[PDB]
């Protein structure tokens, strides 16, 4: 349907009617938005070739590309399945601990920095992913692990260490 | 006509004309090096209106080539 | 009395920033402007004041040809 | 070569000599300029205020004892805006292709080959972003031609600029297999 | 009227007042430039045609 | 003429670049083949003529 | 260049509320207003129905360049009205170049040379012109709907301005207020226009409409209908504004009102502007195919409006006694002609067009300059009249009645047969450069099967000799009701003229009566520049019609 | 259809006025919002900012011929002391 | 047409026009009269993108057709709307086996 933002909508409109049988189909994936923010970095640690393929193959062929991209698409919702299904293997406690406090932080990122860092802690010890934002300034510390976050509503303590892969 | 001498004649006759419109004597001696400067305008602008006739005479010349290749071209491509 | 810009340029400009200090520090601060656009960016590049690469505001797409990924396929599933 | 030497949809306009640039950076159209140029800018430049003084002592104004002094101040700043407008605009018509440029088509080819060689961007780096320099150079394309008008200049280090860029890498290509075999030689 | 959602075009969406500020001083800033006089003018000939000088 | 030229062809240099979906902008490389035809074809003909009427 | 020069022209007089300071600022304008043609005489030098500029919503085209250098040499004219003093002193012991030049004349000028006169004394009338002359080389390079809207706008309200700048004018201000408020509403028609063209389209583009319009002439569930809707609304308020019968009974009265020299400008740039525009908008909007599409021509408008110009125009001007309001008329008359040839759109008819529009500018012009010079004669004239007396702004319009120029033969000869080469072109007779013009534009039509309409314009064209004959027969059929003022030659009186040279020194002092009181060289040499122009076209006609042969070869072109 | 039921009030404002020069003024604003509101109501249907800009130049342009309109009025008044047309 | 939408992203029928454009730039010239007919097809997707006649003239026949289709079957148990918007929902199974008839 349109993708105009809606003024007067009042109700919902849903079709039980299923995939055809022709489109392999795909298990979903069932995080809801503060778990997936928590796991954004992993994925696109892992998933970057799959997640670029699949924006390509639309971008390849336009007006089209809703078909003819479909397989594409089954293949970025398994390789984020996997980093999903890797980190309540390994990560759970310290993944519930982010993605619960982003919940109560307007999902802001730089808003629960502690718990962010025990989470890169032992991702990065048991899934050997890293957090890595692109492009970043060249003079400074990276946003990400700085001691200090200026935004932040309560104030991170000095304890609290930002998580360097190797020290 | 020429027009060197038809423009040198032009800026002449505008002397004459502004001296009757403003009803003053013409040819008053201390006042007849306007006629030179009158002309020599005449003169140079015609010089200018020359540059510019030769100019728009390769033009026409060209387009009146350019619509004899077209009709000629259509009637090549009609010959099937 | 009160001085001519053309005759004594410095001479009004002293008798302005005194007499009329609203107006002629409005043209001063105006100027400043100008000044800072043509002077700070050169001296920050002279210090090594790098400006920050552009925020994405659209999906980063890569140049170059579809990588052929083999990987998460229907069997895997 | 970067497989792309035109890379954008440009107008082709029917002009009698070759085109160097649609847009032509300021210095770039300042360091082309010709001694007489130079002559015609400053010659057109004195001549508002000239013609000024020259009506008031024909036909004179009958003002107060300051007002010419105002007057021939304005018809200066008129008289160097419109005297560099000129200039300018007689510099970058042969940019254009608008005017002979014989001269500025040799002193376009060694500096572009020279960049090419260089590893340079050939039209140079823009702090601005490739949209923006797309918006900018849209502008600025021809814009000497609406100078009577409107004023512009380009100031934008954009890689938009109407000439297929083959030529240069080409000529590049050919003058660095030229040199590589003088060496081998001795 | 059917809507359903987008995703990579609600990456950094804007308001109607920022996406009239990315087009209205770069891409149409001509029409800038005529409003500039068309406003310069309202000024300088409504207080011509009222006030008496001095 | 009942053929029109555009006066301004960078309008298909046009489009917002923020925001932009995957597939939204159509392959226009059949278009930029066009001007680059139009553009070497003006290039040889003023080429081919201040060449061969400069001897 | 133009804004460079509003602004830089803007900020000094704004800091200054000096008017003796505003004969030096009319001067500057035309000087401002010769670089201009400098920048765009350059801009001409390669071949193209165009070229988009500035985002698209500008275009440059050699039609836009010809036709910007002429609004801007019009514009020099008009301004020579308010940068030299209406009359001069001349005597033959100060009139070579040594004198002119080294020498210098002092006496008591202000009384002869108006220098306190009201079109010499406002100090933004420089200015307003020139944002005037802005919105209409605008107009002419729009290549936008919202571009056209803020560039009609820009023209049509620095005109307004104008007509109300003589504000202790009951007629000025009253003329300004008719002018706005029924150009106001001329301005919602081409705001109704534009605004249904971009609500179907899509698109603010004129080339995108040209190319929706090219795409749908082809000989089904969205038929083009808007196109030549739209454009219909959208000719409407541009007839209004340039006069055209129905919705000319402004004209008559907004002419009338405001002061000579304003009107010199005002019914003369609008005109310029606004035909301009319409020719590439009727060349693209052409239906080459005949289908359904040209059933609606929006050209049908102007086809009506010319036919009912022509008629109004000649008709109601028989029985006109003012000569403003005579004048008005006679160019609703001649709007009738331009909008013929604009009508029927062939190579023929454009190049017919492009002469009309110039020569006619530049022949009305004679006729508002001769006008306003027959004004400035009358000051060492006196007239007992009874009828005289009673005339209103007798100083922002000295000519206002057919019968002031009653004999004016028996007062100065020769500038009442600049006023008679002048009128008779108007009427078309050879070999004057009027003529010349209706010859073209009647050929035009009769090529390509407008017999009708060419039948309609000669016998119009009789009717409209009629009232042109009215005003020649009071010139010179009649003796002068003005007769020489008594004082002015009284033997007594004498105004003493001091001739000194470069370091103030005396060289002679002379006596002089009013015999020694002419019109100005600027007036004097602009009449007999143009007088001559209109009497030998037919020995210099190559460059002028040459230039329309190949500015319509390339907008036909291809 | 909104949009054409106000412009026909604006026209409908010259139909009706023999003495009122004020209401000629009022009726052509009414006219502008019609015209302006139509483009800003097609303009969400096409998803086109362009529309939304029109629209602000010509509120622009709008305000600006009041000034001019209610300064030429003033400069009337000066010299009549009525805005009445006699009929 | 212009290419800027409301979002701070490109137009919707921006698309089509381009797709117009670049069929009339490469097949209409001078050479060519008729090459312009090309673009009739394409054309009247440009205007059905910004009005939406076509689409509204079929999903009216449509509707029409579907809502007297289903005014006459039997109905067993219209699903309530609690039940559907417990849909999919982990711990309701029983409201979704009941909205699929599965
Ligand atoms: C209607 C009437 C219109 C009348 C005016 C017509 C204007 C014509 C067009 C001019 C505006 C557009 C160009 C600027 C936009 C832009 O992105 O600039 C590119 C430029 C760099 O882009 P780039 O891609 O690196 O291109 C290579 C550069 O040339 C390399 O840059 P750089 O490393 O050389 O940068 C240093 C440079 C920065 O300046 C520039 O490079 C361009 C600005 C020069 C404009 C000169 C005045 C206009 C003539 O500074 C200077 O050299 C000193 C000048 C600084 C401003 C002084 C005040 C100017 C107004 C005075 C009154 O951007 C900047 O540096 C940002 C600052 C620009 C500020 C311009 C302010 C103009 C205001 C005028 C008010 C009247
Ligand atoms: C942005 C606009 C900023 C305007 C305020 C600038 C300051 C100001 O009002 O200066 C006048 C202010 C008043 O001085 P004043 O001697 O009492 O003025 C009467 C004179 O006859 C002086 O009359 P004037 O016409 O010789 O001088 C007025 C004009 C200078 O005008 C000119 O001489 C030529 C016009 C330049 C236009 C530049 C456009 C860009 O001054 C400027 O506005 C220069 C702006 C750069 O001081 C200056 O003259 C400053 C000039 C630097
Ligand atoms: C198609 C058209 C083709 C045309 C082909 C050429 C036809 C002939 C054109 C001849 C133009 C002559 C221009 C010079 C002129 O009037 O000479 C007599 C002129 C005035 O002598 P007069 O008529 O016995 O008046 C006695 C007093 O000067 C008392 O005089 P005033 O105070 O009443 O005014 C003096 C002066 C006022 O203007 C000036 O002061 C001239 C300033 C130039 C800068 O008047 C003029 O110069 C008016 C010229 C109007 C030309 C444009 C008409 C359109 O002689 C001079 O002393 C002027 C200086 C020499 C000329 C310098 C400037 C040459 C270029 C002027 C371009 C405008
Ligand atoms: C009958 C009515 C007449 C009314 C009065 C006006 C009469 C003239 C009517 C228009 C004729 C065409 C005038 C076009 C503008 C001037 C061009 C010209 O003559 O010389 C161009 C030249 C161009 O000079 P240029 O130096 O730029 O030329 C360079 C190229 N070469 C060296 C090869 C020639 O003059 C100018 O500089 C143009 C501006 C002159 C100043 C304004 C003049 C207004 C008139
Ligand atoms: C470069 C230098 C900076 C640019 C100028 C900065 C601005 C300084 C103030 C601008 C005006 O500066 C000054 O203001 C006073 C206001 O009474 C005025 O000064 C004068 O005004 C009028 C003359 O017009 C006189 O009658 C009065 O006696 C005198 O005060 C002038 O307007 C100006 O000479
Ligand atoms: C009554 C009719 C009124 C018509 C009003 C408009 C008239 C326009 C007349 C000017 C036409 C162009 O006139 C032209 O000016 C330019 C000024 O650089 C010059 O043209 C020249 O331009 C460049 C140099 O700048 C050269 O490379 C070019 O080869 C040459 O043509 C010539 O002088 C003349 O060809
Ligand atoms: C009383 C009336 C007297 C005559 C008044 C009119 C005279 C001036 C008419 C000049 C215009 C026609 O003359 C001609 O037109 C063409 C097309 O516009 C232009 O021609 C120009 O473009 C070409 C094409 O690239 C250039 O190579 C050429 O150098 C340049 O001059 C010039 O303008 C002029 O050379
Ligand atoms: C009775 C009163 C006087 C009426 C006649 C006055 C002079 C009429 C001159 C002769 O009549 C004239 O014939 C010629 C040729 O047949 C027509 O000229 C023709 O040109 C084209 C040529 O393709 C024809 O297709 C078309 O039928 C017609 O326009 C004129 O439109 C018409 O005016």
């Amino acid at each position: 349907m349109a993708t105009r933002k809606p003024a007067f909508n009042q109700h919902v409109l849903l079709d039980t009617t299923p995939l055809p049988d022709s489109i392999p189909k795909v298990k979903e994936i069932g995080a809801s938005s503060a778990p997936l923010l928590s796991a954004s970095f992993f994925i696109g640690a892992r998933c970057k070739d799959y997640n670029d393929d699949y924006m390509q193959c639309k971008n390849e062929n336009p007006g089209r590309g809703e078909f003819e991209c479909l397989k594409e698409g089954r293949r970025v919702t398994r390789c984020a399945r996997s980093v999903l299904k890797d980190i309540n293997t390994h990560c759970l406690e310290q993944f519930r601990a982010h993605w619960q406090c982003l919940d109560n932080n307007n999902q802001q990122l730089w808003q629960c920095r502690p718990a962010e860092w025990k989470l890169n802690k032992c991702v990065y010890e048991n899934l050997k992913l890293e957090k890595v934002i692109p492009d970043q300034p060249k003079n400074s510390t990276p946003v990400h692990l700085r001691q200090r976050q200026i935004f932040a509503h309560h104030a991170i303590p000095p304890w609290e260490r930002p998580f360097i892969p190797g020290q | 006509v020429n027009r060197i001498l038809f423009w040198t004649g032009f800026g002449l006759a505008v002397r004459f004309w502004q001296l009757g419109i403003e009803m003053r004597p013409f040819f008053n001696r201390k006042s007849l090096w306007a006629y030179p400067l009158f002309g020599g305008v005449g003169a140079s602008f015609g010089y200018w209106l020359q540059s510019i006739d030769e100019k728009q005479t390769k033009m026409l010349e060209e387009r009146k080539q350019a619509i004899l290749e077209k009709r000629a071209r259509r009637a090549q491509r009609q010959a099937e | 009395t009160t001085p001519r810009f053309w005759s004594t340029p410095l001479k009004y400009c002293r008798w302005a920033a005194r007499e009329r200090p609203a107006l002629f520090f409005s043209v001063v601060i105006g100027a400043l402007g100008p000044v800072t656009l043509a002077t700070v960016p050169p001296l920050r590049r002279l210090i090594g004041d790098v400006d920050a690469a552009p925020i994405p505001l659209t999906y980063p797409i890569p140049p170059g040809p579809r990588k052929q990924l083999k990987g998460y396929d229907d069997d895997t599933e | 070569t970067p497989t792309q030497t035109y890379q954008f949809p440009s107008k082709t306009v029917k002009t009698d000599y070759p085109l160097i640039d649609n847009d032509p950076h300021f210095t770039r159209v300042i360091r082309y300029a010709r001694p007489s140029d130079y002559a015609h800018g400053l010659a057109a430049a004195a001549a508002g205020p000239a013609a000024l003084w020259l009506m008031e002592r024909i036909s004179p104004s009958q003002v107060g004892r300051g007002g010419f002094a105002k007057a021939m101040r304005l018809a200066g700043f008129i008289g160097l805006a419109g005297g560099f407008l000129y200039f300018y605009q007689r510099s970058i018509l042969r940019f254009y292709g608008m005017s002979e440029n014989a001269r500025e088509v040799e002193m376009d080819m060694r500096e572009m080959t020279d960049r090419v060689k260089a590893g340079l961007p050939l039209y140079g780096e823009s702090r601005l972003s490739p949209a923006m320099q797309g918006v900018a150079a849209r502008q600025s394309r021809y814009s000497a031609l609406f100078f009577g008008v409107m004023p512009w200049f380009n100031f934008v280090n954009h890689n938009q600029h109407g000439v297929d860029t083959a030529k240069y890498y080409q000529q590049a290509e050919r003058e660095l297999e030229a040199e590589r075999l003088a060496r081998e030689q001795a | 009227f059917i809507t359903s959602k987008i995703w990579d075009g609600a990456l950094a969406e804007n308001n109607h007042i920022s996406s009239i500020g990315n087009i209205m001083y770069t891409n149409y800033n001509v029409w800038l430039i005529l409003a500039s006089f068309i406003l310069l003018l309202a000024m300088v000939g409504a207080i011509v045609i009222t006030i008496k000088p001095r | 003429s009942r053929h029109i030229e555009l006066k301004y062809p960078e309008v298909f240099s046009h489009g917002s670049p923020f925001n932009v979906p995957a597939g939204f902008y159509p392959n226009l490389d059949h278009v930029i083949e066009h001007y680059r035809k139009q553009h070497l074809e003006e290039e040889e003909r003023k080429a081919k003529k201040l060449a061969a009427a400069a001897a | 260049m133009i804004m460079i020069s509003i602004l830089s022209l803007l900020l000094s007089t704004s800091v200054t509320l000096r008017r003796d300071m505003s004969i030096l600022f009319n001067r500057i304008s035309i000087i401002a207003l010769a670089y201009c043609i400098l920048h765009d005489t350059m801009s001409l030098s390669f071949i193209s129905k165009g070229i988009g500029l500035h985002g698209g919503l500008l275009h440059i085209t050699n039609l836009t360049q010809i036709f910007h250098i002429f609004i801007f040499i019009i514009s020099i004219l008009i301004l020579q009205l308010t940068s030299f003093y209406p009359r001069k002193v001349w005597i033959p012991e100060y009139s070579s170049l040594k004198d002119i030049f080294f020498n210098k004349i002092l006496y008591y000028r202000t009384k002869i040379i108006n220098k306190m006169g009201e079109h010499m004394k406002i100090i933004e009338y420089p200015l307003i012109l020139l944002f005037v002359i802005s919105g209409a080389v605008f107009l002419i390079s729009t290549n936008d709907l919202v571009s056209i809207f803020l560039s009609i706008e820009l023209q049509s309200y620095g005109l307004y301005l104008l007509s109300t700048i003589y504000r202790n004018s009951e007629l000025s201000t009253t003329g300004g207020l008719i002018y706005f408020l029924l150009g106001g509403l001329s301005s919602c028609f081409i705001l109704l226009g534009t605004s249904l063209l971009y609500v179907n389209s899509g698109t603010t583009s004129l080339d995108g409409l040209y190319i929706l319009n090219s795409i749908s002439d082809v000989n089904s569930w969205y038929k083009p209908y808007y196109l030549n809707f739209s454009l219909l609304i959208f000719s409407i308020g541009f007839l209004f504004k340039v006069s055209a019968a129905p919705f000319h009974f402004w004209s008559p009265d907004v002419y009338d009102a405001i002061p000579t020299i304003v009107t010199t400008f005002v019914a003369i740039i609008a005109k310029i502007s606004i035909f301009i525009f319409l020719l590439e908008l009727v060349y693209y909007t052409n239906s080459n195919a005949n289908s359904y599409l040209s059933e609606f021509s929006w050209t049908y408008a102007l086809l009506i409006s010319s036919l009912l110009s022509l008629i109004i125009g000649t008709v109601v001007g028989l029985t006109q006694f003012r000569i403003k309001r005579l004048l008005a008329y006679s160019t609703i008359s001649h709007v009738g002609f331009i909008l013929l040839a604009l009508s029927v759109s062939s190579i023929e008819s454009t190049q017919a067009f492009i002469f009309y529009l110039i020569q006619y500018s530049i022949s009305n012009l004679n006729a508002f300059f001769i006008l306003i010079t027959i004004g400035f004669s009358l000051y060492g004239y006196v007239t007992n009249n009874k009828e005289y007396k009673s005339l209103l702004d007798k100083n922002n319009s000295p000519i206002q009645l057919i019968s002031q120029l009653k004999g004016y033969f028996y007062i100065n000869p020769l500038l009442s047969l600049s006023l008679a080469i002048t009128i008779f072109s108007f009427v078309g007779v050879p070999p004057l450069v009027g003529f010349f013009a209706k010859q073209m534009v009647l050929s035009a039509a009769l090529d390509n099967g407008y017999i009708f309409l060419s039948l309609i314009a000669i016998i119009t064209s009789v009717i409209g000799a009629v009232y042109y004959l009215n005003v020649i027969k009071e010139i010179f059929f009649y003796s002068p009701e003005h007769e020489v003022n008594p004082v002015l030659n009284e033997s007594d009186s004498n105004f003493s003229l001091r001739i000194l040279n470069e370091k103030n020194v005396l060289i002679r002092s002379v006596l002089l009566k009013g015999r020694n009181i002419f019109i100005s060289s600027p007036f004097s040499i602009t009449i007999s520049i143009i007088t001559n122009v209109i009497l030998l076209f037919i020995f210099m006609n190559k460059e002028w019609l040459s230039m329309g042969t190949i500015l319509v070869q390339i907008l036909f072109s291809a | 259809n909104i949009t054409l039921i106000l412009f026909l009030i604006g026209i409908l404002g010259f139909v009706l006025n023999r003495k009122n020069i004020i209401l000629m003024l009022i009726s052509i604003e009414i006219m502008l919002l019609s015209i302006t509101f139509l483009i800003l109501l097609s303009s969400l249907n096409m998803d086109d900012i362009i529309g939304q800009t029109y629209a602000i130049y010509i509120i622009v342009v709008a305000g600006a011929e009041s000034a001019i309109g209610l300064g030429i009025l003033v400069a009337f008044y000066r010299l009549r002391g009525s805005i009445a047309i006699e009929y | 047409a212009s290419g800027y939408g409301l979002n701070g992203g490109p137009s919707r029928c921006f698309p089509f026009w381009q797709e117009l454009l670049a069929c009339y730039v490469t097949n209409s010239s001078e050479d060519n009269p008729d090459g312009k007919n090309k673009c009739i097809p394409v054309m009247e997707d440009y205007y059905e993108c910004l009005h939406h006649r076509k689409e509204a003239a079929r999903v009216r026949a449509l509707q029409a057709a579907y809502r007297e289709a289903e005014a006459k079957k039997l109905q067993e148990n219209p699903p309530t709307a609690g039940q559907i918007r417990n849909l999919g929902l982990l711990n309701k199974e029983e409201d979704t086996k009941k909205v699929h008839c599965a």
